């Protein structure tokens, strides 16, 4: 189950509080899997964080 | 001798063909790890406490003015079913949980 | 007569040895170590503020460099006129801070996602460094100054080799104005995303022992983000002839020059006379190295001490910035050359210890197994480099012990001593780390490292045996 | 005359050029 | 200590006890002869380290400290994190050639 | 002042339970290049015998 | 605690070394490293007692 969690941080706080308050991460809770990606044009390398 | 020397040249070009981008990768990954404070996260135990970490260091990193290109928005996942029935506390398993 | 000559070339070598030992005794004292240590502890170990715990050695971001500059740095430069750093060390002149930065739009972001990435700044290079006035173009901190007009030179830091130009600023003689200048620099942003290096330079005297000390601090901002700090403290000495001991040292230097001239004359006579394949033994190719290195050291010493115009120019007007970096660089080079020369001169002593049979057999054994050890070392080091390259390509991205080829070689030497323990190669790769460590230990402790001992033991036994056989039969 | 110039544009050292000329010499020596 | 060492005068009177004593007695001259060369090379390396690392490493601050550090390197007790950063060239060379 | 080069502190204790003196000396050295180097020496002497 | 503790000091005299002529108008006083030949003996301060 995916969550966007992006789009203009002043909006991301709303998503964070909605995930906190409306009973999302509890009572089964086997994974969360934070994941993003980096790109550095100076040397030309990506990164799979 | 000639066959082996051609094979060796092909192997060398296959392995060290772009070795100039091998010193940048180490510095890049180290910088990424130190920006994300990769010492508090590895000490996170379950106390409903990943949220302050997410709101303190992640979001400013993602949406900062002088931030990364980030190649798109991040994401969270979830796999699960039938919560554990409070596994036995005393004498916990080392890693075979 | 083979006795009037061996004793003749032994007393000259001995006198050379006393002269060299005397010459190298006075260039290393016990004041220098504590002199360096006190300054190092003052500037590198002090935390940036009374509430933080990070110091210059553990900087992590561009916002900690600004804390250090207006912080632990100004606390350790201006001590309550003038500024005696430990009530003894005079801060002579004015500290200077310089910045090297690259111009915007130097790289090439790709066409598709150009909508998001607005600019890029390339890694440092002389072809891609900025030379335009940025920000409030007001003084010398916002105007490019060429290397020639700044009397600078290259540095060869960690990431790259930086030039001697950039945007510089001279601080003040008292803390009250230096703090204001630093705050003014910080307000009108001076360290933007385009900066690549930052240098801080100054010097001290400490008149109690006639010994200067130049200090340089470097912070490098790589294009991939992060901060790399480095430091250098060098105890120069530029006013030598003050004490009778210094006159004695000068006489010793002159006499050393005389021995070197005599040795080069002797070498040319021995090369001209009675053979032209002189370069076939080992004790003949060691004299040439010694005379060449001594000539290089003499040339460096003459060239370095003949241009002290910077000291005189500073002593004329003492509100400038004392430029003592070239002298420090040449002192380091001279120290390296002198150390190597002394080591080889001491090695040369084996040429004379053959005074009885028990030493002759040992020399014969050592010179008879060199052919086999050289043959086996080729195989051993081919396997060594084969392991090192594999470790570099696999673990070299995320360990920091295999981050470079040199680091791989040194780590593999340290494994032999039983000094490296597997704690990082596991977390790097929980499957290939154990395999690499186990296989390396097995094939370079149980098999390949004991084949040196077999060769050496067998050679010693055979040499002793046939020498005794020849002695018994002939005599 | 504009044709032949000394570029020295970038310090990015290239390993393809030196690794090809470093094998054709070892091969020659051994052969 | 010397009185305790003097027990070998009397304990070496049976077979398999006089073989070891004879082995020590018939190779003492060779051991002294080779110890001379070993210590010449040891002192040469110690003086090189004193000249190069003599003001920065705190283990080579004095000549005696250099000798004791070089004795401890054999046991496998080094830092090498300060030796390398004290001198990037001629620092690793010393360590590698000494070990070899 | 700046001219000081060393400073000593000395004393002694007895501990009559086990008859054994103890002499204590503390040294502080001020090198010519600024700084402080401390040193100590505790020696359990024994004088009254028999 | 037997008796009373004693605190002692050693100091070198001002002008025990030679400042180079170049900056002699810059630095006023120098104190050498410790040596018996360069040890102060004159009274200093409020020369009351020992
Ligand atoms: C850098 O240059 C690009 C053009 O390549 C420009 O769009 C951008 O605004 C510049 N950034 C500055 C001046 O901060
Ligand atoms: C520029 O310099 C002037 C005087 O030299 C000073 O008054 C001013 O504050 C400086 N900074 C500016 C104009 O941003
Ligand atoms: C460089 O040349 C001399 C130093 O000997 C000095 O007169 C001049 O001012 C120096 N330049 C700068 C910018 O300090
Ligand atoms: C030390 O002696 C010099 C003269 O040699 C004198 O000028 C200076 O004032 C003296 N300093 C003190 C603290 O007495
Ligand atoms: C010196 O004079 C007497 C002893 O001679 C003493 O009581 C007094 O306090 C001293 N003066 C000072 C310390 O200024």
């Amino acid at each position: 189950y995916v969550q966007e969690l992006g789009l203009s941080l002043e909006e991301s706080r709303d998503r964070l509080r909605f995930l906190q308050l409306h009973n999302w991460l509890d009572n089964r809770s086997r994974a969360v899997f934070l994941e993003l990606t980096r790109y550095s044009p100076a040397v030309g390398l990506h990164a799979a964080v | 001798l000639l066959v082996y020397m051609l094979f060796l040249l092909v192997t060398l070009l296959a392995s060290y063909g772009d070795a100039s981008c091998h010193g940048h990768a180490y510095r890049l990954q180290s910088a990424i790890k130190q920006e994300l404070h990769s010492r508090a996260f590895l000490a996170i135990t379950r106390s409903e406490e990943l949220w302050p970490w997410m709101a303190h260091v992640l979001l400013p990193y993602v949406h900062g003015n002088q931030s990364s290109p980030e190649l798109g928005p991040p994401r969270l996942r979830q796999v699960r079913l039938q919560e554990a029935l409070y596994p036995d506390p005393p004498g916990p398993r080392v890693h075979t949980c | 007569k083979y006795l009037k000559s061996v004793l003749r070339e032994l007393v000259t070598y001995l006198l050379f040895l006393i002269v060299l030992c005397i010459l190298t005794y006075g260039m290393m004292s016990s004041n220098v170590y504590y002199y360096t240590r006190m300054m190092s502890q003052l500037f590198l170990d002090t935390p940036v503020s009374k509430t933080e715990k990070t110091n210059f050695k553990t900087l992590s971001s561009m916002e900690d460099f600004w804390k250090f500059t207006e912080g632990s740095l100004l606390d350790g430069l201006y001590w309550k006129n003038r500024s005696f750093i430990f009530y003894e060390n005079l801060l002579l002149g004015v500290p200077r801070i310089r910045q090297l930065r690259v111009r915007n739009g130097s790289c090439s972001i790709p066409q598709d996602l150009r909508d998001e990435i607005k600019e890029c700044y390339d890694v440092y290079s002389v072809s891609s460094e900025d030379r335009a006035p940025f920000g409030p173009r007001n003084g010398t901190a916002w105007i490019y100054t060429s290397e020639k007009d700044l009397n600078g030179s290259s540095h060869w830091g960690i990431i790259a080799t930086y030039s001697g130009a950039g945007y510089y600023l001279d601080l003040s003689r008292t803390r009250e104005e230096t703090a204001a200048q630093v705050a003014s620099l910080k307000k009108n942003v001076w360290l933007d995303r385009g900066t690549r290096a930052t240098f801080i330079d100054f010097s001290v005297y400490n008149a109690n022992i006639n010994l200067f000390c130049v200090v340089r601090l470097l912070v490098e901002f790589p294009a991939t983000g992060g901060v790399i700090p480095s430091w250098q403290f060098q105890p120069l000495k530029l006013i030598r002839y003050v004490t009778t001991f210094d006159f004695f040292l000068a006489a010793c230097e002159i006499i050393f020059c005389f021995f070197i001239f005599y040795y080069v004359v002797e070498e040319i006579l021995e090369i001209r006379i009675h053979k032209l394949h002189y370069f076939r033994s080992f004790w003949n190719c060691l004299d040439v190295v010694i005379v060449v290195l001594s000539v290089v050291a003499i040339g460096i010493n003459i060239y370095r001490t003949s241009n002290v115009e910077v000291l005189l120019q500073f002593l004329e007007d003492q509100n400038t910035f004392p430029n003592f970096e070239h002298l420090a660089y040449w002192q380091i080079q001279f120290n390296n050359i002198a150390a190597v020369t002394v080591f080889f001169v001491w090695i040369k002593l084996f040429k004379f210890i053959n005074f009885n049979r028990t030493m002759s057999q040992l020399s014969t054994t050592m010179s008879r197994c060199a052919k086999d050890l050289f043959g086996f070392a080729i195989m051993f080091f081919i396997i060594f480099l084969a392991y090192a390259q594999l470790a570099y390509l696999v673990f070299g991205t995320q360990v920091d012990d295999f981050s470079t080829f040199q680091e791989c070689i040194f780590t593999q030497f340290r494994i032999i001593l039983g000094d490296i323990n597997f704690a990082e190669i596991e977390e790097a790769n929980r499957v290939l780390g154990p395999i690499y460590f186990t296989t390396f230990v097995f094939f370079m402790f149980f098999i390949l490292l004991n084949m040196f001992l077999a060769i050496i033991n067998d050679t010693y036994s055979e040499v002793k045996s046939d020498l005794a056989q020849q002695k018994a039969e002939m005599e | 005359h504009v044709r032949f110039v000394f570029p020295e544009p970038t310090a990015d050292v290239n390993y393809i050029v030196m690794l090809t000329c470093a094998v054709c010499l070892v091969t020659y020596m051994v052969m």
